[PDB]
């Protein structure tokens, strides 16, 4: 199948026609996505398979093909950019200065930009193009806004 | 059965549109990876 380098729609013909159930980042000959998006299951790429190789439901990422190999993190002071991928529509970059989700364990980027559900797993990224986290594991808030958490996995 | 398309390169854009808030929000993770606001 195709493993250039980029962002690709996730896609199923399990409900009504062609649904996209979420986004995903290929780098280094490694997908990568959020576990909520294909359950772990395996994905086709034309006629060649992709089959997990790391997955974690807390951290909400897995990889395809190998281990995860983005790296790269927000440097906590500047604005970055989410590559949306929405359903039926064109990829889109908007930049956004990040608030923070403070929590027991440290502090985490997050980005407060609302898209369907299936633009989960769509990158964020700095102004060197890294991808420093994939969006779609977030919270509403008081005012009924989605926040979504910059979430980063780790490079082995 | 899930497929993958290609959507895009992956580069920043100058100019791109510019929204969106900053807000600092005390948050917890439980088990499931389903985050939530802590008040
Ligand atoms: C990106 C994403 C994932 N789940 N949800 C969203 C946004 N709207 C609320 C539900
Ligand atoms: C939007 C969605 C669906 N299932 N999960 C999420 C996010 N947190 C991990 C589990």
């Amino acid at each position: 199948g195709e493993t250039t380098d980029g962002v690709y729609r996730v896609m199923t013909r399990r409900l009504l026609g062609s649904t996209q159930v979420g986004v995903g980042v290929m780098q280094e000959g490694v997908f990568h996505t959020m576990w909520h998006v294909t359950k772990g299951a395996a994905l086709r790429s034309g006629e060649g398979r992709l089959d997990p190789y790391w997955g974690d439901v807390k951290q909400d990422l897995v990889s395809y093909c190998g281990p995860w190999k983005l790296d790269a993190a927000w440097d906590g002071l500047s604005e970055v950019q989410l590559l949306a991928v929405p359903p039926g529509e064109r990829a889109k970059n908007i930049q956004t200065l990040p608030g923070i989700f403070k929590t027991k364990d440290g502090d985490i980027g997050a980005v407060a930009l609302d898209y369907p559900a299936g633009t989960s797993g769509s990158p964020i990224l700095d102004k060197c193009g890294r991808v420093i986290g994939l969006y779609g594991n977030g919270v509403v808030i008081k005012n009924g806004s989605y926040v979504s958490a910059i979430t980063q996995g780790k490079r082995e | 059965d899930m497929y993958i398309e290609r959507a895009g390169d992956i580069t920043w854009e100058k100019d791109a549109e510019v929204t969106g808030n900053s807000p600092r929000l005390d948050v917890a993770l439980d088990e499931s990876g389903d985050f939530s606001l802590v008040e």
